[PDB]
DNA sequence: CCCCGGGGCCCCCCCGGC
DNA sequence: TTTTTTCGGGGGGGCCCCGGGG
C-alpha cells in the first residue's frame, strides 16, 4: 500500500463523489435529490456486474456523511458470515442504537446479499420494518430470483443498465488524460465493443495496452494492440471465414479456417461468436435456417466449454453453417 | 494349490510371453529408471497389465516388490464420518484402489498420496545404479473410476513431488480419465494376446499340470470364447478340465458364466414377447442381475452385443439397439440409477424391433 | 543439489524458470514483465488449454518479482489438493490478505524489485464452487492496495462473471508445431537427442497443442534409442507407435468396411479392432481428419458426417464405452 | 442532511381496521370481533403486502387499549422461536395473570409463522387449548402449508386476496389528498399497473415518483418503475414470429440488465401459468427450458443460449 | 412412521377415524339453536367435508362465519367452503394414484387441475414421488394415448424422461447443491411420465423396490470387497473381475467335491480355502453370490447334514492362516 | 529492534490489560509513541469503542524513536500472550515499517528467554 | 481447598421450490 | 399400503472446564 499508482486501473479510477459516475443518470439524480430533501427510503440497486452499484453506494454514504463513513455505516458483503444469528445479533444491534460519532441517523449495506440464505432474508423482514424511523436498508444484486419476494417488496428498486457508449468514451478519455495516452477512434471502438457495458472490462484492457506499447509516451493504441493484447479476432478475419464457409468447397473453407486461426492464435469460441453476431444481421428467407444455425451453434459452443476435440468442432461449425444456409434455396 | 490362472503368473519381465514389443519397450524404460515418468497403463481387460507393471517394478526395485502386505488406513469426513481403505504395501512401494469408498477418494487423494509425496525415503534400498532407491511408486488401480476432483486432486500433486513419488495407473479405457491427467502421464498401450499365443500359454499349463488333451483344438476353441481376456480363457480351462475330469474332449462343451447365460436369456425373451407385461419381467431380471454386484455398464454392453447376434433381425433394427445403446451409454454415465437407464433402453429396443 | 533436477523427468526438468524462457506467450509475458516496472499488477485470470504454461509464468513472474528469499513470505499458493470451501475463503484467504507485506532485506531490495504486495495464486479455479467465488468478490477489491490474485483454470465458463469481470484475462494460446519447435529441438539438442527430419514437426502435430506431451514423447523415444543402442536416428514411425496412433492400413482397411455397407462385417472389424487397445479418440480424430480431407466426397457427406463425429467426440468425452459408440459412428458413416 | 423523514408507508400505516382497504368480509368481521371481543384463534394468510399485520395490529391494539403493553406478546423471525422458547416464554406469558377488561384476553402475535420448526409447532398445541381461557393466538403467514395441520384444525383460516385496482386508487387517492401530490390519472394508472397489487410497493413507487420529479404521469411514473419483466417474458414466449420473439429477447431483457438466470426462471414460471397453450406444449417447452436452465447453471450462460431456447419453442409451437 | 415403530406390537392399536356427518348434526343443530344463527339440514354435509370431518374446525368456522352473517343457507355454502377449504398433502400412495389419472390430463380436466397443482403435488413428498411413479408407471391401462400410438411407445417415452429425470436429480444432490432445479425435476420425473402414461390403474399401487434393491447391492457389494481383500494376496484381479471370473471356478474347487465326493473333499476345501485365505463365512458369502442356473441355496440345502458338520468341526479344530493382521 | 522496546512492570499488567477488552472488540491498534501506547478499537456492532491510553510510568523502560502504529488481532495477542508465566517481564519490540511485532518474556531468576513474533495486520 | 454457574466446543439430526 | 445418496445452514442436546464463590 505505497500509493494511488500501484493499483490496478479498476481501482486506481474508482468513483470518488457521485459526479463521478456515469450512465446512471436517472438513478444519480434520484437518489441526490432524497438525499437533498432528506427523504432516502430502503434502496435496492440491481445491476449486472461493473455497472456502478458498489462505488454509486459507497459515493452516497460519503455523501451523507464526511470522511468518517467508516465507521457510521453497517457494510456486510459475501466475504462476512450474514446468516441468522448475524442478522439477529448484530444487525439489530446497530439499527436499534445511536451512532457514536455523529448525531445522525444509520445505514446498512448489504452488498452481494443474492447470497444470503432465505432464512436471514425472511428474519430481515422486521428488522427493516420495526427501525425504519432511525435505519435505512440498501441491498446490492446482480440476480434478483435469490431475493426473496418479501425483500423485494420492502424495498425500492433501482436498475442500473449497461453502461452506454457515451459514458464509456468519457470515461476513457478521462482515463487517457490522468494516463497520458493516445487511442485510436477505432481502438476506441473496439474497446466499446467488447466491453459488453462493463468499465472494469474496459479499464483492464486499457492498461493491458498501456503495457504492450513500446513507449507508452508518444506511440498511440491502435485496434492492432487491442486485438493483440486480447488475442481476440480481427473483424476482416471473421468476415473472411463465414465468406470462406458460404461461399466455398469443404476443403477450401477448412484451408481458410485453419489458417486465420494459426494465424494468430484465435480461439474457437471468439470465432463463433463473432459470426453469430455477424449472421443477426443476415436476414434469412428461412426461419428453419436461422432456427438451426442457432440450435447448432448452441450445441457446439456447449460442447467447447467442456473441451474435446477443437479439429471436429471447427469441422461442425462448418458443416452446421452449411447445412443451416442450405435451405435457403 | 492356487488356481491355474495364479499358480503360473510371470513374476519377471523376462516371464512375459506374449506381446514381445510391449516387454521390449518395459525393459528400455526400466534401463535407467531414475528419471521415469509418470505412466497410464491401459488396454483390454485380462491381458497383463497389472502383471507387466509388477514385472516393470521388479526390474526396477528387485524381487521384493512381490512380497506384500495388507494394511488399513482410517480416515475422516468433514462430518465426522470415519472411513477404513485397505492398502497393499510393499518396501519399495504401495497399492491402493481410492474408488473403493466411492465419492470420498478425493480425501485420499488429498491426505494419504500427500503424505507419502512429502516424505523422503531415506532407505538405503541400493539399486542397480549404485544410489538407492529414492523415489516411491504408488499404484492407483482402477483409475478410470476415480472421480474428478480426485484427479484434479492428483493434478499437482503429480508434479510438485516428482522427485519423491511416481504414479503407475492401470486403466482399461483412457474415456473417463480428464485430459489434464492424461497430460501428466506416459500412455503405454497394452494389446490382447492373440489366438495363438492363449493357445500356447494354455498348452504349458495343460503340460504342466498333467490334463489330458484329445486334440490342441480345444485349446484353440477356448482362445476364441474368450475374445482376448486371457484370465476368462486360464480360469474356463480349469473349469473344462474339472468337470470332464481332467480329460478334456474335442466334444466338451465350452463352460459360460451364469450371468452370461441369464443376460442371454434376456435377449431371447426380449427378442420374442414385445409387450409391457414382458417389460415388467425384464425389470425383475435387471434387478436380479444388478443385486448380485453385476455392474450396470457391463450388463448394458452384453445385451447390446448379444441382441445384434440374433440370426432373426434386419439391418435396421441392429442400427436402432446400436444408436440406442450409444445414448443410453451415456444416460448411464451421467446418473444415479442403473436401473431406469436399463429400462429404458430395453423399452425403445422392444419399441423399434416390434 | 543439482543432481535433484539432473535425475528428474524432462518434463519438471525444463520447466521454464525465467519469463524469458517461455515459447509462445508473448502477448502476456510482455505485461507480466513490464510490471515488474510499472509496478502496478492487476488481478489476472489465467486461461487456456493444458499445458501451455500458465503454473510455469506464474511462478517465474513470482520469482522474478519476490526472488528466491522473499517468494514464500509474499506467496499464498492454494490448488484442488487443498479444502478451499467457503469457510476457507471467508477465514483463511480473508486473514491472509489482510496482513501487511513482509519487510524486504537490504539485499532483496538492492537486487529485487520487491513489490508492496503479496499474491494468492488459487490455481485450478475451475473446480471451485460458485459460492466461494462470490465470497472472495469483496475480499478481492477491498484489499488491493496489499495483495493480488492470479486466478489459473482452463475451462474459463466456470469462473463466476463478477470474479471474471475483476480480473484482467490472459488467454494462453496452443502450443503448435510452429510456435513451440524452438523449445523442443533446444531440448532435444541439450538432451543429444537424435532424430531425422521432421521427427519433431509430427510430435507436436501429435501432442495437439500440449508441449508437456510432446516433451514425455520425446524423452520416451530418447529412451528406446538408448536401450536399442544401434546409433540411428530417431524415426517418425516410432514417435507415431509410442503416441498411439493407429497405422494408416488399419485406417483403410476400416475405410473400407464402412464403404462395404454392411453391418456385421464392420460389427466383427471393430470387435478385432478393439482387442488391439486404440483409444477411440485418436481413431474418430484421424477418420476426421482422412474424411473432411478427401476430394472423393461431396458436400453432403462431410456436412453429415462432420455432425456425426462431434456428436461421437462429445459423447466420448463423458466417458463412456469405446465399443459401442465406435461401432455406432461407423455403422452411421456407412449408411451416409 | 441527516434527519430522515418517515416514509409513506410508515408514516400512513392504517391504525384503524376501518381504514384497511380490500377483503372488506374480513375486515368487517375483524371490526366486529373487536366490537365485540372472544377473538379466536387465528391463521391470516396472503401474499406479501396486503395488509396482515396491520389487520392484526390494529386487532389487538383496538380490543386492548392501554392493556396493549402487558396484554401482547409479539414475536417474529427476527427474534428467537426455538423450542425452548415455546416451552418457557409462552408458557410463562400465557400463565401470567393479567386483570383485562370483561371480554378482552391476553395476545400472542407470532408474525411470519412459517418460518418456525415443526417441534416448535407442535409444541405449540396444547398451551392453545389449556390456557384459551386467558390467552389468544394470531398467526401471520405467506404460505399457509408451512403450518402443521394440527395447529390449523386449531385457529380460524383468514385467507385474504390480492387487492383490486379500485382499493389501491382509492388509498392512493387518499395519500395523495393528505400530502397535496400533484398527478395525471395516467400516472395513477401507471403505478397501479407497476405495482401489482401490493399496496407497499404503490405507496413506494408514488413516493419515489414525487420525490424525484414532482408530477405523478405516466412518462415520470415509468422513468423509474420498470414494467415487470414477468410480463415481457410472457410476451416473449407468446409470439409468433421467431424474430419478434428474439427481439424482444434482446432489445427488452438483455440491453436491459438482466440476467440470464433470471430470464430462464421467469419463463420457466411464465410457461408453468400459460394457461393459453395447452398443457402437453407447455410441458415440452418446459423440457426446453430445463436444459437451457442446467446449461446455463454450469457457466454457460450467453445469449445464443437463450435463442437456441426460443428457436426450441417456436419449433414446438409450430 | 418410522418414528414410532418401537410401539408396533407393544400396547393395543385401537383406531379413532374421521366421524359421520349423521352423529355431528345433531351437536351442529344444537349450537345452531344455542348462538342464535340459521343452520339449514343440507349444509352440515358440505361443510364437514370442506374441513375433512374435522369437528373442531367445523366449530371454529361455524363461530367465525356467525360473527357477520347469521344465515348459512345454500345461498353461501360455496364461498364459505371455498375460503375455508381444507388443503392436505397427499401421502406417496395417495399422490402416485392421483398423479396416474387421465382425467386430470384432460382438456377439460387440465382447468380444474392445473400444472401448478401438480407440480405441488410432486412437492408434497418429494423423496418418494418420482420413485412411486416409477414403479407404477408399467401397471396403468392408459386413455390419453395419441392416434395411432401403443402403450409400448407410451412407457418408452415415459422411461426416456425418467432417465432425464433422474440425471438432474443427479445434478441436484452434488458439491454444487443446485435445489433450484427441483421443480424441473418434479415435471421430469413425475409430471410429464406421468402425462403419458395417464388413464386407470390395472392392479395396486406398489410401494418403491428400488430401496431394497438399494441395500441387497450395498449389503452383496461390501461382502465381494471383504472377500476381494482376502485374497488380494493371491490373485490378480478387481472386485468386479472377482465376482464375474474368480467365482465361478472357486465354486467347483469349493462346492462340487462336496456334492460329487462326499465327506472325503473336506480336506481338498479346506485346503483351497486355506491358500486364499477364505474363512467360512467367506465361503457362505461366496456361494450367495450367484444366480441364474448357478443358484446355491436349494443344492446347499441338499447336502447330507453330515458332510457339512464334518466340514465345519474340521475347519475348526484346525489352525488357519490370516489375510489383515487387523493389529 | 530499534524504534520501539518497551518493558513492563510485569507480562501479569499487559495480560489484565488485554483480556479487560478482548471479548468486547476483535481487531485493535495500538499507536505507539515517545509518551506512551493509545488503543482504540470499535465493535463489530459499532455500538462499544473502547479506548486504552497506557502511560510511561507504567513500564521499567520505554523507548519509541518514532510514532509506530500496529494493528493486531485481539483473539490471537492474547494466545501469545497466555504463553508466559506471571513472574516474568514482557517486553515488546517492534523495528522499521513493522510487519511484525516481537514479545519477549524474560525471567531474570531462572534464566529463561522465551520468544514471540505476531503478524501485524494492515 | 472444594463445589457450583455458565460461558464455550462437540456431536448429531433435519431441510433444501413458489 | 412401505421406506436412499451430499455441502451448507440452522437448530438443539450433550457434555467440558474455566472462573468465581464459599
Ligand atoms: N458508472 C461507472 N463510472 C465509472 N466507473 C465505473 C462505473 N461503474 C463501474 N466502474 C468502474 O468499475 C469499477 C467497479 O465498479 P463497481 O460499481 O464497484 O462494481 P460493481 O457494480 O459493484 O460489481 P458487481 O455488480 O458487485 S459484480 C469502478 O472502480 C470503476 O473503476
Ligand atoms: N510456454 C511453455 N514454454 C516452455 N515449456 C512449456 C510451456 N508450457 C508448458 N511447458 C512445458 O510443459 C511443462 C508443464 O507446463 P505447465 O506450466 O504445467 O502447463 P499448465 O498450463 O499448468 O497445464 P494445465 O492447464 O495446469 S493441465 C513445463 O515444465 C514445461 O516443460
Ligand atoms: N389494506 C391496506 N390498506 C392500507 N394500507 C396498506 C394495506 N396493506 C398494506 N398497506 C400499506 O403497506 C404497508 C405495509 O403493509 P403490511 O401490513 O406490512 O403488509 P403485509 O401483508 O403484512 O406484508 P408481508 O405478507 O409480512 S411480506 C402499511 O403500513 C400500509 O401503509
Ligand atoms: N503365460 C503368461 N500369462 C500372463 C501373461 N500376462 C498375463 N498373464 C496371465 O493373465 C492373468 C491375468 O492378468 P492381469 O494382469 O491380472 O489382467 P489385467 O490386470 O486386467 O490386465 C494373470 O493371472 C496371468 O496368469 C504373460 O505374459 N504370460
Ligand atoms: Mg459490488
Ligand atoms: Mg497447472
Ligand atoms: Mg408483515
Amino acid at each position: 500500500k505505497r500509493s494511488k499508482e500501484n493499483l490496478p486501473w479498476v481501482e486506481k479510477y474508482r468513483p470518488e463523489t457521485l459526479d463521478e459516475v456515469y450512465g446512471q443518470n436517472e438513478v444519480i439524480t434520484t437518489v441526490r435529490k432524497f438525499v437533498d430533501e432528506g427523504k432516502l427510503p430502503h434502496l435496492l440497486f440491481y445491476g449486472p456486474p461493473g455497472t456502478g452499484k458498489t462505488s454509486t453506494i459507497v459515493a452516497l454514504a460519503r455523501e451523507i456523511y464526511g470522511k468518517n463513513y467508516s465507521n457510521m455505516v453497517l457494510e456486510l458483503n459475501a466475504s462476512d458470515d450474514r446468516g441468522i444469528d448475524v442478522v439477529r445479533n448484530q444487525i439489530k444491534d446497530f439499527a436499534s442504537t445511536r451512532q457514536i460519532f455523529s448525531k445522525g441517523f444509520k445505514l446498512i449495506i448489504l452488498d452481494e446479499a443474492d447470497a444470503m440464505t432465505n432464512a436471514a432474508q425472511n428474519a430481515l423482514r422486521r428488522v427493516i420494518e420495526r427501525y425504519t424511523k432511525n435505519t435505512r436498508f440498501c441491498v446490492l444484486a446482480n440476480y434478483a430470483h435469490k431475493l426473496t419476494p418479501a425483500l423485494l417488496s420492502r424495498c425500492t428498486r433501482f436498475r442500473f443498465q449497461p453502461l452506454p457508449q457515451e459514458a464509456i468514451e468519457r470515461r476513457i478519455a478521462n482515463v487517457l488524460v490522468h494516463e497520458k495516452l493516445k487511442l485510436s477512434p477505432n481502438a476506441e471502438k473496439a474497446l466499446i465493443e467488447l466491453s459488453n457495458g462493463d468499465m472494469r472490462r474496459v479499464l483492464n484492457v486499457l492498461q493491458s495496452c498501456k503495457a504492450t506499447l513500446d513507449n507508452p509516451d508518444e506511440d498511440e493504441i491502435s485496434d492492432d494492440v487491442i486485438y493483440e493484447c486480447c488475442g481476440a479476432p480481427r473483424p476482416s478475419d471473421l468476415k473472411a471465414v463465414l465468406k470462406s464457409i458460404l461461399e466455398d468447397d469443404w476443403g477450401t473453407a477448412h484451408y481458410t479456417l485453419n489458417k486465420v486461426r494459426s494465424a494468430k492464435g484465435l480461439a474457437l469460441i471468439d470465432l463463433i461468436e463473432g459470426i453469430v453476431k455477424i449472421l443477426e444481421d443476415y436476414e434469412l428467407q428461412n426461419e428453419e435456417t436461422r432456427v438451426h444455425l442457432l440450435t447448432k451453434l448452441a450445441d457446439i459452443e456447449y460442447s467447447i466449454s467442456k473441451g474435446g476435440n477443437d479439429q471436429i468442432q471447427g469441422s461442425a461449425v462448418i458443416g452446421a453453417i452449411k447445412a443451416s444456409f442450405e435451405n435457403e434455396t | 494349490m492356487s488356481l491355474w490362472v495364479d499358480k503360473y503368473r510371470p513374476k519377471s519381465l523376462n516371464a512375459l510371453s506374449h506381446n514381445e514389443e510391449l516387454t521390449n519397450f518395459l525393459k528400455s524404460l526400466s534401463d535407467q529408471p531414475r528419471d521415469l515418468p509418470h505412466l497410464l497403463l491401459y488396454g483390454p481387460n485380462g491381458t497383463g497389465k497389472k502383471t507387466r507393471c509388477m514385472a516393470l517394478l521388479e526390474s526396477i526395485f528387485g524381487p521384493g516388490v512381490y512380497r506384500l502386505k495388507i494394511d488399513v488406513r482410517q480416515f475422516v469426513t468433514a462430518s465426522n464420518r470415519k472411513l477404513e481403505l485397505n492398502v497393499v504395501s510393499s518396501p519399495y512401494h504401495l497399492e491402493i484402489t481410492p474408488s473403493d469408498m466411492g465419492n470420498n477418494d478425493r480425501i485420499v487423494i488429498q491426505e494419504l498420496l500427500k503424505e507419502v509425496a512429502q516424505m523422503e525415503q531415506v532407505d538405503f534400498q541400493d539399486s542397480k545404479d549404485g544410489l538407492a532407491h529414492r523415489y516411491k511408486c504408488v499404484i492407483i488401480n482402477e483409475a478410470n473410476s476415480l472421480t474428478k476432483d480426485a484427479q484434479a486432486a492428483l493434478r499437482r500433486t503429480m508434479e510438485k513431488y516428482s522427485k519423491n513419488i511416481r504414479l503407475i495407473m492401470v486403466c482399461d479405457s483412457m474415456s473417463p480419465i480428464i485430459a489434464p491427467i492424461k497430460s501428466r502421464c506416459l500412455l503405454i498401450r497394452c494389446p490382447a494376446p492373440s489366438d495363438s499365443e492363449i493357445s500356447t500359454i494354455l498348452s504349458d499349463v495343460v503340460t504342466n499340470e498333467r490334463i489330458q488333451l484329445e486334440t490342441k483344438d480345444i485349446l484353440k476353441r477356448i482362445a476364441q470364447a474368450s475374445n482376448g481376456n486371457l484370465r476368462v480363457s486360464l480360469l474356463m480351462l480349469e473349469s473344462m478340465a474339472l468337470n470332464n475330469e481332467l480329460a478334456l474332449k474335442s466334444s466338451s462343451p465350452i463352460i459360460k458364466p451364469d450371468w452370461i447365460i441369464v443376460i442371454h436369456k434376456l435377449t431371447r425373451k426380449i427378442v420374442k414377447e414385445r409387450s409391457v407385461n414382458s417389460l415388467i419381467e425384464c425389470r425383475a431380471v435387471l434387478y436380479d442381475l444388478l443385486a448380485h454386484c453385476i455392474p450396470a455398464n457391463i450388463i448394458l454392453k452384453e445385451l447390446t452385443f448379444s441382441l445384434l447376434d440374433v440370426e432373426t433381425l434386419n439391418t435396421t433394427n441392429k442400427s436402432s439397439i446400436i444408436e440406442y445403446s450409444s445414448v443410453f451409454d451415456e444416460r448411464l454415465s451421467l446418473g444415479n440409477k442403473a436401473i431406469f437407464h436399463l429400462e429404458g433402453f430395453i423399452a425403445k429396443v422392444m419399441c423399434c424391433l416390434d | 543439489a543439482e543432481q535433484s533436477l539432473a535425475q528428474q523427468p524432462w518434463v519438471e526438468k525444463y520447466r521454464p524458470k525465467n519469463l524469458d524462457e517461455v515459447t509462445a506467450q508473448d502477448h502476456a509475458v510482455t505485461v507480466l514483465k513490464k510490471t515488474l516496472k510499472s509496478a502496478n499488477l492487476p488481478h489476472m485470470l489465467f486461461y487456456g488449454p493444458p499445458g501451455t504454461g500458465k503454473t510455469s509464468t506464474i511462478l517465474a513472474l513470482t520469482k522474478e518479482l519476490y526472488g528466491p528469499d522473499l517468494m514464500k513470505s509474499r506467496i499464498l499458493e492454494l490448488n484442488a489438493s487443498d479444502e478451499r470451501g467457503i469457510s476457507i475463503v471467508r477465514e483463511k484467504v480473508k486473514n491472509f490478505a489482510r496482513l501487511t507485506v513482509s519487510k524486504p532485506s537490504k539485499h532483496d531490495l538492492e537486487n529485487y524489485p520487491c513489490p508492496p504486495y503479496k499474491i494468492i495464486i488459487l490455481d485450478e479455479a475451475d473446480s471451485m464452487t460458485a459460492d466461494a467465488q462470490s465470497a472472495l468478490r469483496r475480499t478481492m477489491e477491498t484489499y488491493s492496495g496489499v495483495t493480488r490474485f492470479c486466478l489459473i483454470c482452463n475451462y474459463v465458463t466456470r469462473i463466476i462473471d463478477p470474479l471474471a469481470s475483476r480480473c484482467s484475462k490472459f488467454r494462453f494460446k496452443a502450443l503448435d508445431a510452429s510456435n513451440a519447435i524452438d523449445r523442443l529441438r533446444f531440448i532435444s539438442e541439450q538432451e543429444n537427442v537424435k532424430c531425422d527430419d521432421g521427427v519433431l514437426e509430427r510430435i507436436l502435430d501429435i501432442s495437439a497443442g500440449d508441449l508437456r506431451r510432446g516433451i514425455t514423447l520425446l524423452q520416451s523415444a530418447s529412451k528406446g534409442a538408448q536401450y536399442l543402442g544401434d546409433g540411428k536416428n530417431i524415426t517418425s514411425t516410432q514417435v507415431e507407435e509410442l503416441a498411439g496412433v493407429v497405422p494408416h492400413d488399419i485406417l483403410i482397411e476400416i475405410v473400407e468396411k464402412v464403404k462395404s455397407g454392411d453391418f456385421d462385417e464392420i460389427k466383427k472389424y471393430v470387435n478385432t479392432f478393439m482387442k488391439s487397445g486404440w483409444s477411440a479418440a485418436s481413431v474418430v480424430n484421424q477418420l476426421h481428419e482422412y474424411y473432411i480431407t478427401n476430394d472423393n466426397f461431396d458436400t453432403n457427406f462431410k456436412n453429415q458426417i462432420s455432425w456425426l463425429l462431434f456428436t461421437t467426440d462429445s459423447r466420448l468425452n463423458n466417458g463412456t464405452n469405446e465399443h459401442i459408440q465406435l461401432l455406432n459412428l461407423l455403422v452411421k458413416i456407412s449408411q451416409l | 442532511t441527516l434527519s430522515l423523514q418517515l416514509p409513506w408507508v410508515e408514516k400512513y400505516r392504517p391504525q384503524v381496521l376501518s381504514d384497511i382497504v380490500g377483503n372488506k368480509e374480513t375486515i368487517d368481521r375483524l371490526q366486529q370481533i373487536a366490537k365485540d371481543g372472544n377473538m379466536p384463534h387465528m391463521i391470516i394468510s396472503g401474499m406479501p403486502g396486503i395488509g396482515k399485520t396491520t389487520s392484526v395490529h390494529c386487532l389487538a391494539h383496538e380490543l386492548l387499549g392501554r392493556s396493549y403493553a402487558d396484554g401482547v406478546l409479539e414475536l417474529n423471525a427476527s427474534d428467537d422461536r426455538g423450542i425452548d422458547v415455546v416451552r418457557n416464554q409462552i408458557k410463562h406469558f400465557a400463565q401470567k395473570k393479567l386483570h383485562l377488561p370483561p371480554g378482552k384476553h391476553k395476545i400472542v402475535i407470532l408474525d411470519e409463522a412459517d418460518s418456525m420448526t415443526a417441534g416448535a409447532q407442535q409444541a405449540l398445541r396444547r398451551t392453545m387449548e389449556l390456557y384459551s381461557n386467558s390467552t389468544r393466538f394470531a398467526f401471520a403467514c405467506n404460505q399457509s402449508n408451512k403450518i402443521i395441520e394440527p395447529l390449523q384444525s386449531r385457529c380460524a383460516i383468514l385467507r385474504y386476496s390480492k387487492l383490486s385496482d379500485e382499493d389501491v386508487l382509492k388509498r392512493l387517492l387518499q395519500i395523495i389528498k393528505l400530502e397535496d401530490v400533484k398527478y395525471t390519472n395516467d400516472g395513477l394508472e401507471a403505478i397501479i399497473f407497476t405495482a401489482e397489487g401490493d399496496m407497499r410497493q404503490a405507496i413506494n413507487n408514488l413516493q419515489s415518483t414525487v420525490a424525484g420529479h414532482g408530477l405523478v404521469n405516466a412518462d415520470n411514473v415509468f422513468k423509474i418503475v420498470d414494467s415487470p419483466h414477468p410480463l415481457i417474458v410472457k410476451k416473449m414466449l407468446l409470439a409468433s414470429n421467431l424474430e419478434d420473439s428474439i427481439q424482444i429477447l434482446r432489445t427488452d431483457l438483455w440491453k436491459k440488465g438482466y440476467s440470464s438466470i433470471d430470464i430462464v426462471t421467469t419463463s420457466f414460471r411464465v410457461t408453468k401459468n400459460l394457461a393459453q397453450v395447452k398443457e402437453s406444449v407447455r410441458l415440452e417447452m418446459i423440457k426446453e427450458i430445463g436444459l437451457t436452465h442446467m446449461r446455463i447453471l454450469e457457466g454457460v450462460g450467453t445469449y445464443l443460449q437463450l435463442a437456441s431456447m426460443l428457436a426450441k419453442i417456436h419449433k414446438l409451437n409450430n | 412412521l418410522p418414528k414410532m415403530r418401537p410401539f408396533d406390537r407393544v400396547c393395543l392399536d385401537i383406531q379413532f377415524r374421521r366421524p359421520d356427518a349423521n352423529s355431528i348434526k345433531s351437536r351442529l343443530m344444537t349450537i345452531a339453536i344455542r348462538e342464535k344463527f340459521k343452520l339449514d339440514p343440507n349444509v352440515i354435509d358440505r361443510l364437514i367435508q370442506t374441513t375433512r370431518g374435522d369437528i373442531r374446525q367445523v366449530i371454529n368456522l361455524l363461530s367465525t362465519i356467525s360473527t357477520t352473517t347469521k344465515t348459512i343457507n345454500h345461498e353461501n355454502i360455496n364461498e364459505i367452503s371455498k375460503a375455508w377449504e381444507k388443503n392436505i398433502a397427499l401421502k406417496p400412495f395417495d399422490i402416485a394414484h392421483k398423479m396416474l389419472d387421465g382425467q386430470i390430463y384432460s382438456d377439460i380436466g387440465s382447468r380444474n387441475f392445473t400444472l401448478n397443482d401438480k407440480i405441488a403435488l410432486y412437492f408434497d413428498d418429494f423423496d418418494f414421488t418420482p420413485l412411486m411413479i416409477q414403479e407404477n408407471y408399467l401397471s396403468t391401462r392408459p386413455s390419453v394415448l395419441k392416434p395411432g400410438q401403443s402403450h409400448l411407445e407410451a412407457v418408452a417415452e415415459a422411461a426416456n424422461c425418467i432417465s432425464l429425470g433422474d440425471i438432474v436429480e443427479k445434478k441436484i444432490r452434488s458439491s454444487e447443491q443446485l435445489w433450484s432445479l427441483l421443480p424441473l425435476h418434479a415435471v421430469l420425473s413425475s409430471v410429464y411420465p406421468a402425462s403419458k402414461v395417464a388413464g386407470h390403474m390395472a392392479g395396486r399401487i406398489n410401494f418403491t423396490a428400488w430401496l431394497g434393491q438399494n441395500s441387497k447391492s450395498a449389503k452383496y457389494y461390501r461382502l465381494l470387497q471383504e472377500i476381494h481383500y482376502h485374497t488380494r494376496l493371491g490373485t490378480s484381479t478387481d472386485k468386479i473381475g472377482l465376482r464375474l471370473d474368480y467365482l465361478p471356478t472357486f465354486r467347483k474347487r469349493l462346492l462340487d467335491p462336496f456334492l460329487k465326493q462326499g465327506a472325503d473333499a473336506i480336506s481338498s476345501v479346506i485346503e483351497v480355502m486355506d491358500d486364499y485365505y477364505l474363512t467360512k463365512e467367506d465361503w457362505d458369502s461366496i456361494m450367495e453370490f450367484f444366480v441364474g442356473p448357478d443358484v446355491t441355496t436349494a443344492i446347499i440345502k441338499k447336502i447330507p447334514a453330515t458332510v457339512k458338520s464334518g466340514f465345519t468341526r474340521k475347519y475348526n479344530s484346525m489352525t488357519h492362516p490370516v489375510a489383515i493382521y487387523r493389529t | 529492534a530499534s524504534m520501539l522496546e518497551a518493558k513492563f512492570e510485569e507480562a501479569s499488567l499487559f495480560k489484565r490489560i488485554i483480556d479487560g477488552f478482548k471479548d468486547c472488540v476483535q481487531l485493535v491498534n495500538f499507536q505507539c509513541k515517545e509518551d506512551g501506547i493509545i488503543a482504540q478499537a470499535v465493535d463489530d456492532s459499532r455500538v462499544l469503542l473502547v479506548s486504552l491510553e497506557i502511560g510511561v510510568e507504567a513500564f521499567q523502560e520505554y523507548r519509541c524513536d518514532h510514532p509506530v502504529t500496529l494493528g493486531m488481532d485481539l483473539t490471537s495477542l492474547s494466545k501469545i500472550l497466555r504463553c508466559g508465566n506471571n513472574t516474568d517481564t514482557l517486553t515488546l519490540i517492534a523495528d522499521n515499517t513493522p510487519d511484525s511485532i516481537i514479545l519477549l518474556f524474560e525471567d531474570t531468576k531462572k534464566d529463561r528467554i522465551a520468544e514471540y513474533s505476531l503478524k501485524l495486520m494492515d
